[PDB]
């Protein structure tokens, strides 16, 4: 448990950084 | 059973990448999260520029029986290796401006799965001779080798803090070996059949393997055991290719169903289709910043996604 | 009433008109058909594509309502229709020898690199030679604008003309395909007996399509024109002569291996 | 590299001619050429460009029709024919390579130079002095003025900064008003905002004194300022 | 337009790319290719030229490593050489029951459906020496036939041959080998350029 715990904690910190999982909207996206 | 599910997260294919006409087998991001790199039958290693869709660099190869690339950290050099045993480096940045081979590493016997740099000086290989080697570019000789497989070696990754690096083989079982020393740390096993792709996991305290027996597995690199597996009853066919994302929750896993699937990497029941390939999915990357995901498959068209 | 056969002459130039644009769908679409059979194909879906659009629905009120041309209309009709018809016998032709160069000498059939300016130069000539063959004599005809007359080329009132026209549009194409299907066979065949049974059943049905749909008329207008100088038959034969195109995107570039991934990916 | 250049000389007014270039110790035709000159005794002008596969062409409006630029791969050549001579068109001239993939460094060598003495809404660049008497020492601060702003759509800027040592060719100081060329040292920057731009060399030391100029590469055609001239 | 002076530039450079890789694609795609396995570390990679036609010949007998995860990699071949003995049926290691092991595994394998395969028997004056005081009989108790080398040599090729389950999609061109394997390749690859061709337009 403690090695999820340790992998799941990163996922959630990095969350607004992750284009793929919240999509930017196209007034910054390069790919459109 | 807390965590919220991603839901289906659908992608458009943005940019299709034309230019490779023969089959495709391996892709880098590079670090500026708008070069990438590819390679394929053509006997060609093709660096794109990815926001504008357009070509930076093509290199031809020599041995045309590739199945690996790496682009270097800094930017300076790029890697490829394949069935003919020796690993070829070539620098990117000359006052020529034209891309040179710098260093022809030479050694092994066994058909050559992987290569990664370390830094602008020093690589690591995994071959077919059940061996992995870390080489030092500048002298041109190994400074150590790895033994203890007793089947071909087909993947390597290494870590982000650079110290360390985990193998699998066709030997239903993976090594994590340290760098400087030469000792085996530790050696995992529990695939039903050969392992053919693996990935390091960002938080350097796991690493997913890729088996031609329609499952992927997730192994905890301290806790010594299998942590996760993932398949589905429709499936039949074999992993390819494996990656992450920025934080973790996308693994892109490639199949042979025709079909890559994005599995929600902590519930491990979830299969987000990115279809769109005609055939087998062979490689498959994702940029520094999450800013795309990069898929390449047996049709020749490569495919990015957000 | 007559809103039956309206409706008919209609729907069969509808399914013309789309049996064509898929093709050229496909072909613009997908970027690895460059091959030559490809861009022979599209020659000849974009050949069949007119006579769906154009002549059939300027066609149905001459004779069906009221005889509303005149001569600045029906000269445009009869020109389009002739030239569309004559380029897609002429692009069958060009798919059959290609074939027959395929299984004829194919050392010199894999080692060649001409892209694009040779290709072209055939998709052209081709329209070119069919203009320069049916078209001109439309033109210069000048006894067919009697008053009252319904509007069909002034040469009908000449057989030798119809005969000249006939023989370079139907007996040379159909001794073309005869010959490189058998040409075909032969150097195929010099387990084994159900492959030559399938490989002689499929050439035979191409020629066969191609004689059926295209012998009655020539030989009725011949006859009829002889001394004989209308009854149903004429018109069974009228239409079937527009009916080959019906078919022509379906034997030819919906077997290949290609197109058919093509498609099925839409 | 190494670029060597002919051609050069006392021409009379009007006629015709031809400066050619040989490029050695580089991938040749791989390379954009740009023909640039300089005044003997005001600042620098640029002339003309060709761009890589003899494709785009660009003159001056002043040389527009009159002046022709070629290359020519196999042998590793350039050339830039030059019709229309008049007595202002004395200078000293530049074959500049510059290569135009994401990321490069144009402007990154110029030839020797060779000298050749002759018997709207283009964005003119004003320098912003002309001379400041700085000691050793002590650092060194220039500047100069634009007539239009030059943050293009992608986010870049196209501003180069250049200096000139007596009796020399110029050297790529600044790349795109921000980045420092490789191959010179590390005390240099440069900075500033819309239409008015600024370069600094910290810690004044010898053999770092000369005259001072900057670019704008935004739209054809390329235009140049006065030049500052640092002193001792 | 929404550029700069030097996207353009930037653009180009990316078609000059484009066209060179499509000429080289154009390049290497018409050569053929043959997988050697049983006339002539890593792959060896053999080139030669025959009539207009570029051979690229894989000898890949130096790997030693097993072929699941190796051979994919050769799916567009034109056709493959297949060579073994016959002089070595009686020699207990026998030699027989490993290469037909070899061949059964070989022909019924995926890859190869539609793939041709050239096979050749060599070794045969030791065997016709051999079976005039050893007789087949040591190796095939129940062959009846007799003590000549046609009978013999007949049997164990109907014996190989007969291993085929594809035999309305693919054949097998055997020979004794003995310049005549050349020969006997190109019209092998010739036959199977015909049998491909007139099968991607129809005709059945
Ligand atoms: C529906 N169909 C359209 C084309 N059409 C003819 N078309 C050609 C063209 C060429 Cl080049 C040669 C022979 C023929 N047959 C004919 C013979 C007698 C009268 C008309 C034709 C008449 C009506």
């Amino acid at each position: 448990s403690k090695a999820a715990a340790d992998l799941m904690a990163y996922c959630e910190a990095h969350a607004k950084e992750d284009p793929l999982l919240t999509p930017v909207p196209a007034s910054e996206n390069p790919f459109r | 059973n807390n965590i919220d599910p991603v839901g289906r997260i659908q992608m458009r294919t943005r940019r299709t990448l034309r230019g490779h006409l023969a089959k495709i087998y391996a892709m880098h991001w590079g670090t500026d999260s708008r070069l990438l790199v590819s390679a394929s039958q053509d006997g060609k290693l093709i660096i794109w520029d990815s926001y504008t869709t357009n070509k930076v660099h093509a290199i031809p190869l020599r041995s045309s029986w590739v199945m690996t690339c790496a682009y270097a950290p800094s930017g300076n050099y790029v890697a490829c290796g394949g069935l003919d045993n020796i690993c070829s480096i070539y620098n990117l940045k000359t006052r020529e401006g034209n891309v040179r081979v710098s260093r022809e590493l030479a050694g092994h016997t066994g058909y050559l799965s992987c290569c990664r740099f370390l830094d602008d000086n020093q690589i690591v290989t995994s071959s077919g001779d059940t061996t992995c080697a870390l080489w030092d570019i500048e002298t041109g000789q190994q400074t150590t080798t790895f033994t203890g497989h007793t089947g071909d070696v087909m993947s390597l990754s290494l870590a982000p803090d650079t110290r360390l690096f985990v193998s699998g083989a066709c030997d239903a079982s993976a090594k994590l070996w340290d760098v400087r020393e030469g000792m085996c740390r530790q050696t995992f096993t529990g695939h039903e059949s050969d392992i053919n792709a693996i990935c390091f996991f960002p938080n350097g305290n796991a690493f997913a393997t890729g088996s031609d027996d329609a499952t992927c597995r997730l192994f905890d690199l301290r806790a010594d055991q299998e942590l996760m597996t993932y398949s589905h009853d429709n499936i039949i066919c074999g992993i390819t290719s494996v990656s992450f994302s920025k934080s973790g929750r996308l693994l892109l896993a490639g199949y042979d169903d025709f079909n890559c699937n994005v599995w929600d990497a902590l519930k491990a029941d979830r299969a987000g289709v990115l279809a769109g390939h005609d055939n087998r999915v062979s490689c498959l990357g994702v940029t520094d910043d999450g800013m795309a995901v990069a898929t390449g498959s047996w049709d020749s068209f490569l495919k990015i996604w957000n | 009433t007559r809103v039956t056969l309206a409706f008919f002459m209609s729907l069969v130039a509808f399914a013309i008109m789309l049996g064509n644009a898929l093709v050229i769908l496909a072909f613009v679409v997908d970027k690895n058909l460059r091959h030559r059979s490809s861009y022979f194909f599209l020659n000849l879906a974009i050949s069949d594509f007119f006579v769906g659009v154009i002549s059939i629905p300027l066609y149905i009120p001459h004779t069906l309502f009221e005889w509303d041309f005149g001569k600045e209309i029906c000269v445009f009709w009869l020109t389009t229709d002739y030239l569309l018809c004559t380029a897609s016998v002429y692009n069958i032709v060009l798919i059959s020898y290609d074939r027959y160069l395929s299984v004829s000498n194919a050392v010199s059939y894999r080692t060649q690199h001409t892209g694009v300016l040779k290709i072209v130069t055939l998709m052209v000539a081709v329209w070119v030679l069919a203009f320069l063959v049916n078209g001109p004599m439309i033109l210069v005809s000048e006894s067919w604008k009697d008053e009252g007359s319904e509007c069909e080329p002034g040469f009908f009132s000449e057989w030798y003309i119809l005969a000249i026209t006939s023989f370079l549009e139907f007996v040379i194409p159909v001794i073309l395909v005869a010959y490189f299907n058998m040409n075909i066979y032969w150097s195929l065949w010099k387990v084994e007996l159900l492959r030559a049974r399938r490989l002689a059943k499929s050439l035979a049905i191409l020629l066969g399509v191609f004689a059926v749909c295209w012998a009655p008329y020539s030989l009725f207008t011949i006859v009829l024109s002889f001394y004989s100088s209308k009854s149903v038959w004429y018109r069974i034969a009228f239409w079937l002569q527009w009916f080959n195109s019906f078919v022509n995107p379906l034997l030819y570039p919906l077997c290949h291996k290609r197109f058919q991934k093509a498609f099925l990916k839409i | 590299v190494q670029l060597v250049e002919s051609g050069g000389g006392l021409v009379q007014p009007g006629g015709s001619r031809k400066l050619s270039c040989s490029a050695s110790g580089f991938a040749f035709s791989s390379f954009g050429m740009h023909w640039v000159r300089q005044a003997p005794e005001k600042g620098l002008e640029w002339v003309a460009y060709i761009s890589s596969g003899s494709g785009t062409i660009y003159y001056a409006d002043t040389v527009k029709g009159r002046f022709t630029i070629s290359r020519d791969d196999p042998k590793n050549t350039l050339f830039l024919q030059m019709t229309s001579l008049r007595s202002e068109d004395t200078a000293m001239y530049y074959c500049v390579r510059s290569i135009y993939y994401y990321g490069s460094s144009p402007f990154d060598f110029w030839g020797q130079g060779t000298t050749l003495t002759v018997s709207s809404a283009d964005i003119v660049m004003t320098q912003a002095t002309s001379s400041v008497p700085v000691t050793p020492g002590e650092s060194v601060s220039i500047s100069c003025r634009s007539s239009k702003s030059l943050l293009h759509s992608n986010g870049n800027t196209y501003l180069y900064w250049f200096l000139q040592r007596p009796g020399q060719s110029p050297q790529l100081l600044i790349y795109r008003m921000s980045n420092l060329a490789s191959g010179v040292p590390d005390r240099f920057s440069g900075s500033g905002s819309g239409t008015a731009f600024t370069l600094t060399i910290s810690r004044l030391e010898a053999e770092d004194v000369g005259v001072y100029y900057c670019m704008q590469h935004l739209e054809y055609p390329l235009t140049f300022g006065a030049g500052t001239k640092l002193e001792l | 337009c929404t550029l700069s002076a030097e996207d353009k530039a930037a653009v180009e450079r990316s078609k000059m790319i484009d066209r060179n890789l499509r000429e080289d694609g154009e390049k290497a795609a018409r050569e053929v290719k043959l997988l050697l396995l049983g006339i002539v570390t890593g792959i060896v990679e053999t080139h030669f030229t025959f009539k207009d036609l570029h051979f690229k010949m894989f000898d890949v007998g130096a790997q030693r490593s097993e072929r699941k995860k190796w051979i994919h990699c050769f799916e567009g071949v034109t056709a493959i050489i297949f060579c073994v003995a016959l002089s070595d049926y009686d020699l207990v290691l026998n030699r027989m029951h490993e290469s037909m092991k070899l061949f059964d595994s070989i022909c019924n394998n995926k890859w190869f459906t539609d793939t041709s395969i050239i096979l050749f028997l060599n070794k045969k004056d030791l065997f016709e020496e051999k079976i005039k005081k050893s007789p087949l009989t040591i190796c095939y108790p129940e062959y009846a036939g007799s003590n000549t080398y046609e009978e013999a040599a007949a049997y164990i090729q109907c014996q190989f041959e007969d291993l085929n389950k594809r035999k309305d999609t693919k054949e097998i061109y055997t020979h004794f080998t003995c310049t005549k394997n050349v020969q006997f390749v190109f019209d092998a690859v010739t036959d199977v350029i015909i049998k491909n061709n007139l099968k991607d337009c129809g005709l059945f």
